[PDB]
């Protein structure tokens, strides 16, 4: 029903719910579904449980439609969240963090370094993004001693002394220059929203400044694990947004829509399959060919196989009259004659069986299964390990079936 | 006294010798509450001529920036990193020495 949809949009980030990672979030919500179970009542219930209150109040916008037409006319710990949600408190007590760990972060000259709550799995999601906002500056107004970015998960004193090491892919605010560089960007100062994101399709790390996309800083970073990372000198503080509480500034949703449309453009723009011919001695053997499936629209084999599957599904479901109408329409339209004869034999056999007293759903289920199997096994793009991986951009149930 | 057509006269002790210095202002453009522009605040001609010796006159066109305590501070660290403003910067220690020499600076910072 709509209440589950309202709760899952009120709990999780919106851009994460349009990726193939949304299955795991749906499973996580439905496992702990007893806690939760016209959107004003749902928002009030979520605030009573607590999703819209801290201490800076988590406000919400609610329009007034009737008046407008009148005058004119930790729960995330309980659920099992596996993505970063807060900064981690260092055991040496060198930082000041708030209760929620995102609202304030101030060091208590050497850098104070810290990382996030959890790491980012390589084979699970498509695009990750989070923002920071500089609240105070301890030099010039547009010069802050903050380094923000990502860190490779397999030197900490080197990070405290210098600001970064060889495993940090980040953006430095004291000179406007990336860590392991080049003319990329400019330094940021007070009241500046700096966003960091990673793209797992082509595998690149990008940064944004006040809603403007600043380009790709690092490239060819696939099959790796990263953690958010920040380094601050004492005197300046940041506010972090991982997307759970408030809305982003960037419009990352448009970025994701552009990449999904590019992937869909790249992909989508005999007549009996028989048994699997590569079973010998009970095991799968690799044929020494280039492809195993050789169906195409331009040769007419794909519509013929689709028509055979449609006829078999219609007969199997007890819709023999509809199959007869489909066969008549195929006769009216006219290796199609062999398809006509095979279909006619199928209705004759079904009529004989009915007088004496599937494959499509397998295609759908196998399509979903091979999309997920491609996702979780880190397949290469086309030939090289640097090509984009378009299967990461496909949500099969939300973009094709519905 | 910082009108466009205004003349100033004095000396200058260089090494141990004395020179006569004349300043003629040309354009005076002093900002207000908000200023994120690098247009020069003052402009003029400065001419130095010999007084003790027979040194010939050397006259130059100069430009100048005032110190407002919002953007252009006393120390050359709040001044932005620009190719036009990079010739006014020395060191915070040198700035502190050359400003603490004046008594009005001290009377400003002790109120």
């Amino acid at each position: 029903d709509d209440v589950d949809r309202e709760f899952i949009n009120c709990l999780f980030p919106s851009y994460l719910l349009q990726q193939p990672v949304a299955y795991d979030l749906w499973i996580l919500y439905l496992q702990h579904r007893k806690l939760f179970h016209t959107r004003k009542e749902i928002w009030s219930k979520l605030m009573n449980l607590g999703v819209l209150g801290t201490i800076q109040v988590y406000k919400y916008f609610y329009p007034d439609v009737n008046d407008f037409t009148l005058r004119f006319g930790d729960i995330y710990k309980i659920l099992g969240y596996f993505l970063p949600s807060r900064w981690q408190a260092q055991p040496n007590n060198s930082l000041q963090l708030s209760q929620d760990g995102i609202t304030h972060l101030q060091p208590n000259v050497d850098f104070a370094v810290t990382w996030a709550n959890k790491s980012l799995p390589d084979n699970k999601l498509t695009i990750f993004y989070y923002e920071i906002k500089v609240l105070s500056v301890t030099e010039s107004a547009e010069n802050s001693n903050i380094v923000i970015g990502y860190k490779l998960v397999e030197s900490i004193n080197k990070c405290q002394k210098y600001g970064f090491d060889l495993n940090v892919f980040g953006y430095c605010g004291f000179d406007g220059l990336i860590t392991n560089s080049k003319e990329y960007a400019k330094p940021f100062g007070r009241d500046d929203v700096i966003g960091c994101g990673i793209n797992f399709i082509d595998g690149s790390i990008f940064f944004t400044k006040n809603g403007i996309h600043l380009g790709n800083a690092f490239t060819d970073l696939n099959d790796l694990e990263f953690v958010p990372y920040v380094a601050l000198r004492p005197g300046n503080s940041i506010k972090t947004n991982f997307g759970l509480n408030e809305d982003f500034v960037f419009d990352i949703i448009g970025y994701q829509d552009k990449w999904k449309s590019l992937a869909y453009e790249h992909i989508c723009r005999k007549f009996l399959l028989g048994e699997d011919n590569r079973f010998i001695d009970g095991k799968l053997v690799r044929p020494d060919v280039n492809n195993i499936n050789n169906l195409s629209v331009d040769d007419g084999s794909l519509p013929n196989t689709l028509n055979v599957m449609i006829n078999d599904y219609l007969i199997h479901e007890g819709l023999v009259d509809v199959a007869k109408g489909f066969l008549k329409d195929l006769q009216k339209d006219a290796e199609s004659k062999d398809v006509i004869r095979h279909n006619e034999r199928q209705i004759m056999k079904e009529e004989r069986m009915v007088k004496i007293r599937c494959a499509l759903e397998n295609v759908i289920s196998n399509t979903r299964a091979m999309l997920s199997t491609l996702l979780e096994y880190n397949a290469f793009g086309s030939t090289n390990s640097s090509d984009p991986r378009y299967y990461k951009a496909i949500n099969f149930d939300e973009d094709v079936l519905n | 006294y910082l009108r466009p057509r205004m003349q100033f006269t004095g000396y200058q002790i260089s090494g141990y010798k004395r020179y006569q210095v004349t300043v003629n202002l040309k354009t005076v453009d002093l900002p207000k509450k908000d200023c994120t522009s690098l247009s020069p605040h003052l402009s003029g001609f400065l001419s130095i001529r010999g007084l003790t010796n027979q040194h010939p006159e050397i006259s130059t066109y100069f430009e100048a920036y005032a110190v407002n305590h919002k953007e252009l501070g006393f120390l050359s660290s709040s001044w932005k990193d620009e190719p036009v403003l990079n010739e006014f910067k020395a060191t915070d220690q040198t700035d502190l020495e050359h400003w603490i020499n004046f008594p009005s600076f001290r009377q400003l910072f002790l109120m």
